[PDB]
């Protein structure tokens, strides 16, 4: 039975994970779905950038700017985003859920850095046209006008 | 400037209208004696009670400006200050409650005198003695509020740039409360032996 | 809605409120016509009381049917 | 004829009920139905009686020149 | 004219009455200008905190409140013959509210703007303002009150 | 609080009292809706926060 | 093609914001290179140590592979977190109280007794039945409709609102009670009971009538001075006194809270030379205070024949003039002050 931690704080246990590297994505993935481990940094000394999941951690953030670069195509084009998966990870209930595999997530980083190009260049095509159709409707108002 | 210029032709007029009256053999017609012994008691007491309430407001207002604007600019980049400056603030904020005790206690003495004892011994000093014991307290009040809030503004900003600095300069503040709580004492010390209005 | 909301618990209270002043200024409460200051008569000022309370009524009614339609 | 005995009786009988509640509390979210019923009670008893006391030997009187003589 | 209720008694009382107002309707006014000025720099970039950061702007015209409460009061004190001590008990009762309303004005005034001006970056600010903004609106809730207890000494025992 | 409630009754509803007939009744509902609504702003969320 | 990506851009955010989440989480685990394991270090509540196994466990289940103890609890003097298992009810006030500060790890939690003692010292403030009951109402809108409101979006101030509808319920209430013991409904006041005052048998029009005590009001203030002249006199003394004794009780319960955190801690050094000199500081002077207040409460000064002592002007001859007692409250009442003042200064 938990105990009561209203009168006084919950008592509390430091936990040493030993995890294993080849089930360690995984791990995580548990201690992150009972949300209920507060990790200590026991890399506090290192550097951000000596640290050793950087790499992994960059190719995420360049995912994330990706799409949020998507997100504001979205917004600059009427476009609705579709919302969802609320219920999809079942957050808080501390039951786990099958995490994506590292080949999802390596489709995800591909998907994103292509869409990424395609985007671009539909963006920068459109822009020009834009551009164009503008200087000459700008030509037509001059031209319109009354002699 | 025209408040400088005003300030030179208040004090010729005064020092002419002196020498006139000083000249003429008249230099007693003007009695600051006379003005005090005729003078209401009343108005003396009362506003000392106005201006003690008044002042020790001003003060913990002036400094709780000085201070909660400090605090607000700190407070973008650490708001974690917001909360533990907010002592500053109380600090600010006391000196006008002790105008306000001063007043009420003050207040307990503005009696009704009869016609006869009206401007007697002890009404004429229940008067001056509420008068000035609350100019004290108002003013003291008034200078420990805007010190203390100049005091917590700097720590404010001190606490927002490092957490320690904030308790070594709550000192200085603790320092500069006192000084209403003097004045606070002080007052209650000039209005000691003052009565009711009898 | 927001409207007809507001102005039926506006309504509400003051049908109740101004029930319960004028049931009091006809009883003759001290609280109500105890003063001199206080109106001289305390039936008459209970029935324009139950006249501005019937006209709340009226509002909180409309306005409760407008909210449920 | 009231006078402090009163309070000091409504005090036997809050404490009483208060001591009450706590062998009494209910299990579940024991701590907080005993903080709060309890200092609610002693909270509701301390204003009552200090709302008491106050008027049981009052210093000043009402006073008023107001009332209509058929009151 | 008696020697306690001379004719210039009756002058104190309406200066009362009138400096309650002016003087907390002077701060109220400081505290809504510079607030507003605050929310109309802010707004630009968010209005949705506009209904929530008028804090500020209700404040001030509590100010006003507690001096149109201390003035309605001390003007019905007022009367041909009242007593030179009440005159003087109106006049401070006046004094009281309307420079503490104005303390507690200029104060909320400084202390909104900045406190809305940072809300636009730190929203968990909000709290830190409104509590600063409460304690200088007590100022002037401070001054009514001296007010209104100098108002209950005015008239009364009074020959 | 006690006060400023007492005062706004005055100022509000107080006069309503003092006025009979339809215009009495008008006045009444007015100062009414005046009263509650500077009661439920002021008295209760500006007072009250 | 922006179409085409809306369909899915949330699922692939959360997903990779969750990928990135837990290899930032990993980024505090150490490394041993030697070995092929990560060393991670994380604050668990006791009572959900068991859990966090059982669930690791099912991962193994799922894994199938065979790892050694993947849990070890840690004896380190490390400053675990402040953890307070809140409600519906509770987790406004404990938001209230986390404002300020972050309790101490296992320090008596001031979320508790502010359920209660928050929402009374509002209602001390706001003492009327008739705000109470609107207060009241509106907080009742957000409780029995708590459902609907938590589903939907809430604004920042309504949202605000909403999170502490149950302290609003609780102003509330004291609110409604406060104002009952006022007698203060609207700015009206309630006639429930036999006032303990009666005017003059017969008066004319405009007479000054004061009234005779012929007994106590019960509950709340008595109705006989709504509207009268020194109304005003008697609120203010009674209301002053309350809230001096109010607060007083307020702080000493805030005091004995650091008295049971020092016995929690055993810190004995703190009992003898923080918890018990202050105590004794406070008490002699304020606790005093409220003791003499209620003492010249239970005394019937006008019928004893003895005058109604100054207790501001006591207390401050307690301090400025040490055994010079205008007014005897009590016998030895010079004796004892002048041993109280003794006990603050030593």
């Amino acid at each position: 039975e938990k105990e009561e931690a209203i009168f006084r704080s919950a008592e509390m246990a430091l936990v040493q994970f030993y995890i294993p590297q080849e089930i360690s994505r995984d791990s995580a993935y548990t201690l992150g779905q009972l949300g209920l481990v507060q990790f200590r940094d026991l890399n506090s000394k290192v550097r951000a950038f000596q640290r050793t999941f950087v790499n992994e951690i960059r190719r995420l953030d360049n995912v994330e700017r990706q799409y949020r670069y998507f997100y504001s195509l979205l917004k600059k084009h009427d476009i609705k985003l579709y919302e969802g998966d609320t219920d999809k990870y079942l957050d808080g209930s501390g039951e786990l859920y099958v995490p994506p595999s590292g080949s999802v997530i390596d489709d995800y980083v591909r998907n994103a850095s292509y869409l990424e190009e395609r985007l671009i260049q539909m963006e920068d095509a459109t822009d020009q046209i834009e551009v164009q159709k503008n200087d000459l409707e700008q030509y037509r108002f001059i031209l319109q006008s009354g002699d | 400037s025209f408040s400088h210029f005003l300030y030179y032709l208040v004090l010729i007029v005064v020092i002419v209208y002196g020498l006139y009256k000083l000249f003429t053999g008249h230099g007693s017609d003007i009695n600051f004696g006379k003005f005090l012994l005729r003078t209401s008691p009343y108005m003396w007491a009362n506003l000392g009670i106005a201006l003690c309430v008044g002042l020790s407001v001003v003060g913990a207002a002036w400094g709780i400006f000085i201070t909660g604007s400090s605090m607000i600019g700190a407070g973008v980049r650490a708001p974690r200050i917001t909360t533990k400056n907010l002592i500053s603030i109380i600090f600010c904020e006391v000196v006008a409650i002790y105008g306000l005790i001063i007043a009420i206690v003050f207040s307990s003495k503005l009696t009704v005198a009869t016609a006869e004892n009206m401007y007697s011994k002890s009404n004429l000093y229940t008067g001056y003695s509420l008068f000035w014991a609350g100019i004290t307290v108002g003013a003291s009040n008034l200078i420990c509020g805007i010190a203390v809030g100049i005091t917590g503004a700097t720590a404010a900003i001190s606490d927002a740039a490092d957490s320690a600095l904030f308790v070594k300069i709550l000192v200085i503040e603790i320092f500069g409360s006192i000084l209403g709580l003097l004045g606070l004492i002080v007052g209650l010390l000039m209005a000691g032996k003052a009565s009711e209005f009898q | 809605t927001g409207k007809a909301w507001c102005c039926t618990v506006l309504s509400a209270f003051g049908v109740v409120i101004l029930s319960v002043i004028a049931h009091l200024f006809n009883t003759n409460h001290e609280s109500f016509v105890g003063s001199i200051n206080d109106p001289e008569d305390g039936p008459a000022v209970a029935h324009t009381v139950y006249l501005a309370a019937l006209v709340y009524l009226v509002f909180f009614v409309f306005c409760g049917f407008q909210v449920y339609l | 004829m009231s006078s402090f005995y009163t309070v000091v009786g409504v005090f036997i009988v809050v404490s009483a009920m208060s001591v009450l509640f706590w062998i009494m509390a209910p299990k579940n979210n024991q701590a907080v139905w005993r903080s709060t019923v309890i200092l609610t009670l002693a909270m509701m008893f301390l204003m009552w009686a200090i709302t008491f006391l106050c008027q049981l030997h009052p210093l000043v009187a009402p006073r008023r020149s107001d009332l209509r003589p058929e009151f | 004219m008696t020697e306690l209720c001379p004719v210039y008694a009756p002058f104190f009382g309406a200066i009362g009455c009138a400096s309650a107002i002016i003087f907390t309707s002077l701060g109220a006014a400081y505290g809504t200008a510079k607030s507003g000025v605050g929310i109309c720099a802010t707004c630009v970039l968010r209005p949705d905190l506009l209904f929530k950061n008028i804090v500020p702007v209700i404040m001030a015209g509590i100010i006003a409140i507690y001096g149109l409460v201390v003035s309605v009061l001390v003007c019905y004190s007022l009367g041909q013959k009242q007593a030179l001590y009440t005159g003087f008990i109106q006049l401070g009762a006046g004094l009281s509210v309307g420079l503490s309303g104005l303390a507690a004005g200029f104060a909320i005034g400084i202390v909104g703007d900045a406190g809305v001006r940072g809300s636009s970056q730190q929203p968990r600010l909000f709290v830190g303002m409104i509590l600063i903004l409460i304690f200088a609106e007590v100022l002037g809730l401070y001054g009514l009150i001296v007010a209104l207890l100098l108002n209950s000494r005015a008239t009364q025992d009074v020959v | 609080h006690a006060q400023l409630s007492s005062v706004l009754w005055t100022m509000t509803i107080q006069i309503a009292f003092g006025f009979r007939g339809f215009v009495g009744v008008f006045m009444t509902v007015a100062l009414f809706a005046m009263w509650f609504a500077l009661t439920c702003a002021v008295l209760v969320l500006m007072e009250g926060t | 093609e922006l179409y085409a990506i809306a369909k899915e851009l949330d699922s692939w955010f959360q997903d990779v914001t969750r990928e990135k989440a837990i290899f930032e989480i990993l980024n505090k685990s150490n490394y041993d290179t030697n070995r092929k394991i990560l060393i991670a270090e994380g604050w668990i509540p006791r009572d959900e140590l068991a859990t966090l196994q059982a669930r690791l466990g099912e991962m193994i289940a799922r894994l199938g592979i065979d790892v050694p103890s993947i849990i070890q609890v840690l004896d380190t003097n490390h400053t675990p977190p402040t953890f307070h298992r809140t409600n519906k009810f509770t987790a406004g006030f404990q938001s209230i109280c986390d404002c300020y500060g972050i309790a101490q790890y296992r320090e008596i939690n001031a979320g508790l007794p502010t359920i209660v003692t928050f929402p009374f010292m509002f209602a001390i403030m706001f003492g009327d039945m008739g705000h109470g009951f609107l207060m009241t109402l509106a907080a009742l809108s957000l409780v029995l409709n708590e459902k609907k409101i938590n589903k939907m979006k809430r604004g920042e101030i309504f949202d605000m609102a909403f999170t502490g509808r149950y302290i609003i319920l609780l102003m509330g209430v004291f609110s409604m009670y406060t104002g009952f013991l006022y007698n203060d409904i609207f700015s009206k006041t309630m006639t429930i009971f036999k006032s303990g005052w009666k005017w003059p048998d017969h008066w004319k029009k405009g007479e000054s009538i004061t009234a005779t005590s012929v007994g106590t009001y019960p509950i709340g203030l008595d109705w006989a001075w709504h509207g009268t002249e020194n109304a005003l006199l008697f609120s203010n003394s009674y209301k002053m006194k309350l809230s001096i004794l109010m607060g007083f009780i307020h702080m000493t319960y805030s005091y004995f809270f650091s008295l049971a955190n020092h016995l929690y801690f055993n810190s004995m050094i703190d009992i003898i030379g923080n918890f018990i000199p202050g105590l004794l500081f406070m008490q002699g002077i304020f606790g005093y205070l409220s003791v003499c207040i209620v003492y010249k409460w239970a005394v019937d000064w006008v019928k004893d024949g003895k005058p109604a002592p100054g207790l501001l002007n006591m207390l401050i001859n307690m301090f400025l003039s040490p055994g010079t007692i205008d007014d005897e409250l009590y016998p030895h009442q010079a004796k004892v002050q002048v041993f109280l003042l003794l006990m603050a200064l030593v």
